[PDB]
DNA sequence: AAAAAAAGAGTTGACACCCGGGCGAATCCCTGCTATAATGGGAGCTGTCACGGATGC
DNA sequence: GCATCCGTGAGTCGAGGGTAATAAGCAGGGATTCGCCCGGGTGTCAACTCTTTTTTT
């Protein structure tokens, strides 16, 4: 095992206790016997033998010794593991210096000892002469003189008491003689007592770097290294292709230029070239030593065969085979198979059809251990020969085998977590994957060409977790929301609105039928219609107990279907007598789940999905040409409207007259239409028998929601409105036609114009949502909630949004779900309406939003101050399950991913609206907060800017007589948060991104709960500034919890002195993982240059507590099962240390 | 065959239960199942049945196997 | 009621042979030496923003 | 205190299958490498002597 991950600076001895030998040849293989070279790149001596238990020259490979050396050839026998273990190092002849180091972002180097990168950059490349220990002659130190002329002819001041020294010698000799104690005793001096205009942005981060390079236990020399290590010759193979022809890695091409050029200075110093030769070979030299590394920061190096640049470790870590998505987080996995979806309504809800080619092949190791317990098969090997030839008898053990093994499928865009859910496999014929039509819709993906992936738990653990965590049963609500995801899509929700409505005219009407059976007698005869006014007997259940079963006047497709209904309280036929809407079934769904159980709202959705089907094929759903119809009176009001713009043309200002004759005349003339077609298509017509003959069927699917729409139907059978060009404006040409009848080629280009503009609009938004979803995941991953209770008694106040004089979101439902704060008070009458702390139910919800009231203050996890994590008592009710959160749950996830759900379908607001929102970047020039109170003063004395105005006792919008108190909003539309945190509370900028990031939301119809956004918000904030001096004198932000653990520890050491108490600062959720503790967690997402190098001076150590570590080191997740596990190793840590405390 | 409506309800976790189901399973590997019949279910399926119908309070076992090294 | 031998062990010479280690021989790799006069180099963007930061007077 | 210039980002699963160009010469001496062959340790067999479990007397 191994824990605390620590990262620093590897010195020249370390890298040669590493290694093992020193490459010298840049000699790969022979060309006429493929074996390791003496000194090579692939060496065997070295890097250990290349054959398992078998060294080389024939002389040792019986493998029955592996501690002998063979003496001839040099190289001991080991397996070939050992060879991707083994490191070599290359000795330099001369210093070379770290390429992360030195181009940077911030430069390392530079930060020492007060030197500009321009001055660093001349003494590399050998332009310039560095001078160093100045005596009492000229030219003090630091002086860096340019020209030859300053080292030869101003060097006319003795040969000594004067040393000059250019390239990487120069600042090995500077970081060598530089010292660290006295330079921060001098800092911290001048840091205190100091003007602090400019000197402290750099001084700050001096006193940081040198603290750092204190305390961390590395030398400020080791960043000109000396050595560089190889990488073994298992990750850079050199494995043969088929028909003769290597391929090898492009690493070798960097490690052979580095040994060749640094054997070409090796020759030259034994030589004594001239300075002039020997200093481009050691210029040359130091550029193919930065290049290894990085090959970015200087010029490109391409090779001359292929034409795409090599790619360094630095390249190779970053987005194509780093940690990223290549190899630590995304990887292939096996035991998995892919093929198309199809629909299948035979199927429960729990049961998906698997093929049996798939079958066969992702359970063959059950299969084997079947038929070797039994008893059917001998051997291992002789079973393999059993499925082979694929007997007839290997069937009957895959159907015993696959009897409750769940299956995980899953599709390719998983945005939200109920993409993968685990299933019950059942065998059947050809190759498409059966599904249900019911699951179909979380999935979110139609049946045209869509493929689902297939996984197989192999543990038994894994197996039984995936069946009560991840079954398909269980998840029936949505995440994001408290809404049922098995509503009915586009038939059974046809099927059951056109047996819920109810004519008056039909035969067999006024009859009384006592029993459900015989209703189905009298409609098999024909002497009752479908659906007509009729009198029957129904049981309900109202008071709980046996009901005498009263008569009931609905019509015969009435009744039948709420027969399936449970028998319970509260529900029963009188919920059955509205038209049965798509909204009214989901709706229908949510009470039946919330009154009852689980396995009620399972079976009733399982029994309605067959009943919509078979009412469905049964009617004639069938589209025709007669079924769309065009208004009589559009062929008037055109011509009306033509008639009309005629006379405007003729008067013309010709911008003024095009605007006003187009967004009036056609404006009117399209609504005019289009309600007139509406009025004629809802319009019953009465057939002469007296019965009505028939519903249109496109009104039918646009009044039931399944798939029709208001705008769809008046494109089809209005008169389209105004098309709009790729500019922006609308043509002022009428396109006066629909699809109907026939459409000239100048009105279609601007609709394939508009067609066009929509495509390419959509295929780039969806990339955004997709990095935002990816973005938010990695800011609120570390929030887990730990803890049952914390203790709490603060709160945030939640007032209902109101628009004039209609309320969007009701108070009951945005306040539903959370643990109230304080005992709520009905206003007016004195009584306690709900007690100080307890779980706000439906039951005490309905009864706030009865009794009117205003906003109460409820807990919420941004008001929470417990320790680590999220506490249960400040998050609320579920959103997935009825029942309150459960300890372990992962919190940060869902929010992200409920958060990134809604993504693709947006738009002043919308994608990129939400996108700078959550960052809190500078939206735009607007007015400071006044932040005053009583009388304002005037500001400044027009300096191009505003400061501030002090009263001790641009466009301006407010003038300075009045009054000014602070939380005015003297400011532009979309304000700035900063300076919102900055002067009002935290709760007032989170209460408004909250309330923007809603209205966001809502202005597209989205319904999001504002729970994650209040999760995302509190992992935004996570860092407090400091202003006191006490026990620290940076200024810097720190993390939330050292001032905790350092204030508790200042104040013990001496109550002296003073405090430390600063405000928090606020952060963008990019920024939020720049500065994270665990190094390991921000260089997967951000760039892995600028956090390998920060967190390599600084040596922090990884501790692993975070859900990415985990993933990538390959250990169980702390949340939920892991959190539990883990809970459980502690306890039995502790009883194991009670037990041994007594026996000493 | 059996939901997990009345395992939520014995245990409101729905994290142990996991645990609890699998060490009932690794438990009836090798004589068990004293206390609800197969009825042709397999070791999981048979261990949530009998969860339902059983002490909830097992977990001493569990954590007395990892006690000791 | 008695009493010795084909196997079962145990060797004893009698080939058959199969890579190992030398003796050769045939042949690879390195290195240097050539004497009219040779005297500064060829791509590559340039049809995304936007942010977030690093230099300068 | 601002104006100008250099790093990061861009979803995700699937298909599709291999590649490609320049080109001095010869003389000295060693290290390397492939063929044959004697050979001593490893196998594969004719063929000479104690023991004994009965099967026969
Ligand atoms: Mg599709
Ligand atoms: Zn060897
Ligand atoms: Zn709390």
């Amino acid at each position: 095992t191994f824990d605390q991950i620590r990262i620093s600076l590897a010195s020249p001895e370390k890298i040669r206790s590493w290694s093992f030998g020193e490459i010298k040849k840049p000699e790969t293989i022979n060309y006429r016997t493929f074996k390791p070279e003496r000194d090579g790149l692939f060496c065997a001596r070295i890097f250990g033998p290349t054959k398992d238990y078998e060294c080389l020259c024939g002389k040792y490979k019986r493998m029955k010794y592996k501690g002998i050396i063979c003496e001839k050839c040099g190289v001991e026998v080991t397996l070939a593991r050992v060879r991707r273990e083994r490191m070599g190092h290359i000795e330099l002849a001369s210093p070379v210096a770290h390429i992360w180091f030195l181009k940077s972002l911030p430069s390392r180097i530079a930060m020492m000892l007060d030197m500009p990168l321009k001055d660093i950059e001349r003494v590399l490349y050998f332009e310039y002469y560095i001078v160093t220990e100045p005596g009492l002659t000229p030219l003090k130190q630091h002086q860096l003189l340019s020209e030859d002329d300053y080292m030869r002819a101003q060097e006319e001041y003795g040969d000594d008491s004067f040393t000059a020294e250019i390239g990487a010698e120069a600042i090995q000799n500077l970081l060598k003689a530089i010292d660290l104690e006295k330079e921060a005793e001098r800092l911290r001096e001048e840091l205190s007592g100091t003007v602090s205009d400019m000197k402290q942005k750099k001084f700050s981060k001096r006193l940081k770097i040198l603290e750092a390079f204190q305390e961390s236990g590395n030398r400020p020399e080791w960043m000109v290294l000396t050595v560089v290590p190889v990488i073994p010759p298992e990750l850079r193979p050199l494995v043969p292709l088929d028909g003769g022809r290597f391929a090898t890695s492009d690493l070798n091409d960097l490690y052979r230029r580095v040994i060749n050029r640094n054997n070409r200075l090796k020759r030259l110093i034994e030589l004594r070239a001239p300075d002039i030769i020997i200093r481009n070979e050691k210029r040359m030299l130091q550029e193919s030593v930065d290049a290894l590394f990085d090959n970015g920061r200087r010029g490109r190096v391409i090779t001359g065969a292929n034409k795409r640049p090599l790619k360094s470790l630095a390249d190779m870590l970053k987005g194509k085979q780093g940690r990223f998505r290549q190899n630590l987080l995304g990887k292939r996995v096996d035991y998995s198979g892919r093929s198309v979806i199809v629909v299948g309504p035979e199927l429960k809800l729990h049961e998906c059809g698997l093929p049996k080619k798939m079958a066969l092949e992702l359970f063959k190791p059950f299969i084997y251990a079947r038929l070797d317990a039994k008893g059917l098969s001998g051997t291992v090997k002789q079973s393999k020969r059993m499925v082979e030839r694929e007997q007839p008898q290997v069937w009957d053990i895959l159907e015993e085998v696959i009897r409750e093994h769940p299956v995980l499928l899953n599709r390719a865009p998983t945005l939200h977590r109920l993409g993968i859910q685990a299933f019950e496999p059942k065998l059947i014929e050809g190759k498409a994957i059966q599904l249900h039509p019911l699951v179909c819709a979380a999935f979110n993906a139609d049946f045209d060409g869509d493929q689902m992936a297939v996984h197989v738990p192999l543990s038994l653990e894994a197996q039984l977790e995936a069946r009560v965590l991840m079954m398909s049963t269980n998840n029936i609500l949505s995440p994001a929301n408290g809404r049922p995801i098995i509503v009915p899509s586009q038939d059974i929700v046809l099927g059951l609105y056109y047996l819920s409505v109810a004519r008056d005219g039909e035969p067999g009407e006024g009859k009384i039928f006592a029993d459900l059976g015989e209703i189905e007698a009298a409609m098999d005869a024909g002497v009752v219609s479908l659906h007509a006014k009729i009198k029957a007997r129904h049981t309900e259940m109202t008071p709980e107990g046996v009901l005498l079963r009263k008569v009931i006047d609905t019509t015969p497709g009435r009744m039948k279907i709420a027969a399936l209904l449970p028998h319970h309280p509260q529900i029963g036929h009188r919920l059955i007598e509205k038209a049965l809407t798509k909204k009214e079934i989901g709706n229908l769904i949510d009470i039946v789940y919330r009154h009852c159980g689980q396995k009620a709202t399972v079976i009733f959705a399982d029994k309605v999905m067959g009943l919509g089907f078979k009412e469905a094929a049964k009617a004639g759903i069938s589209f025709g040409k007669d079924d769309i119809i065009i208004p009589v009176r559009k062929t008037a009001i055109v011509e009306e409207t033509r008639k009309l713009a005629e006379e405007y043309e003729q008067q013309y200002i010709t911008k003024g007259e095009k605007y006003n004759k187009v967004v009036d005349a056609w404006a009117k003339a399209t609504d005019r239409v289009a309600d007139e077609m509406m009025a004629e298509l809802q319009m019953k017509h009465k057939d002469e028998n007296g019965r009505e003959k028939e519903i249109n069927a496109i009104y039918m699917m646009a009044h039931s929601g399944a798939r029709g729409s208001q705008a769809q139907m008046k494109q089809l059978g209005g008169m389209r409105g105004l098309m709009a060009k790729p500019s922006g404006e609308i043509i002022e040409t009428p396109i006066v036609s629909n699809f109907k009848e026939g459409l000239t080629v100048q009105e279609y280009f601007n609709s394939t114009h508009g067609a066009r503009k929509g495509l390419a609009d959509t295929a780039l938004k969806t990339a955004n949502s997709g990095y935002l979803t990816r973005r938010l995941v990695d800011v609120a991953q570390d929030c887990i909630i730990v803890e049952e209770d914390c203790g709490t008694t603060k709160g945030i106040t939640l007032r209902a949004v109101v628009e004039g004089g209609d309320v969007l979101v009701s108070l009951g439902s945005r306040v539903l779900g959370r643990f109230t704060a304080e005992d709520v008070k009905d206003p007016g009458t004195g009584e306690l309406v709900v007690p100080a702390d307890t779980y706000i139910d439906e039951n005490i919800a309905d009864a706030i939003e009865a009794a009117v009231v205003q906003s109460v203050k409820v807990r919420s996890v941004l008001t929470c101050e417990a320790k680590i994590g999220v506490c249960g008592a400040c998050y609320g009710r579920d959103l997935a399950r009825g029942t309150p959160v459960n300890i372990g749950e992962a919190v940060g996830v869902i929010a992200a991913q409920s958060i990134g759900e809604p993504g693709t379908q947006l738009t002043t607001g919308g994608l990129p609206r939400v996108a700078e929102l959550f960052e809190a970047r500078r939206p735009k020039d607007c007015a400071v907060i006044a932040e005053m109170d009583g009388r304002v003063e005037f500001g400044k004395d027009y300096k191009n800017k505003r400061r501030i105005k002090i009263t001790p006792d641009k466009h301006i919008a407010v003038h300075d007589g009045d009054y000014i108190t602070k939380g005015e909003y003297i400011i532009d539309g979309n304000p700035d948060p900063h300076d919102i945190l900055r002067i009002l509370g935290v709760e007032a900028l989170a209460n408004f991104l909250v309330d923007e990031i809603q209205e966001v939301y809502r202005l597209q119809g989205v319904p999001i709960n504002d729970k994650h956004i209040e999760t995302i918000v509190r992992q935004m904030l996570q860092k407090v500034e400091i202003l006191e001096p006490g026990d620290t004198g940076l200024i810097k932000g720190d993390h939330l919890d050292k001032p905790e653990f350092d204030k508790e520890q200042e104040k013990a050491i001496a109550r002296g002195g003073r405090p430390a108490v600063t405000q928090p600062v606020l952060l963008g959720i990019t920024k939020a993982s720049l500065q994270t503790k665990s190094f390991i967690s921000a260089a997967s997402f951000q760039e892995t240059t600028r956090v390998l190098t920060e967190a390599s001076v600084h040596g922090k150590t990884d501790t692993l507590e975070g859900l990415k570590e985990n993933v990538i080191v390959g250990r169980l997740i702390p949340a939920g099962t892991g959190s539990y596990l883990r809970s459980l190793q502690r306890v039995a840590a502790k009883r194991d240390e009670q037990l041994a405390q007594q026996r000493e | 065959r059996v939901t997990v409506e009345d395992c939520v309800e014995k245990v409101p976790n729905r994290f142990a239960l996991v645990l609890l189901s699998a060490h009932r399973a690794r438990g009836i590997s090798a004589g068990a199942a004293l206390m609800v019949d197969r009825d042709n279910d397999k070791n999981p399926v048979v261990a949530l049945r009998e969860i339902a119908d059983d002490v909830i309070d097992h977990e001493g076992l569990k954590e007395h196997l990892i006690s000791t090294l």
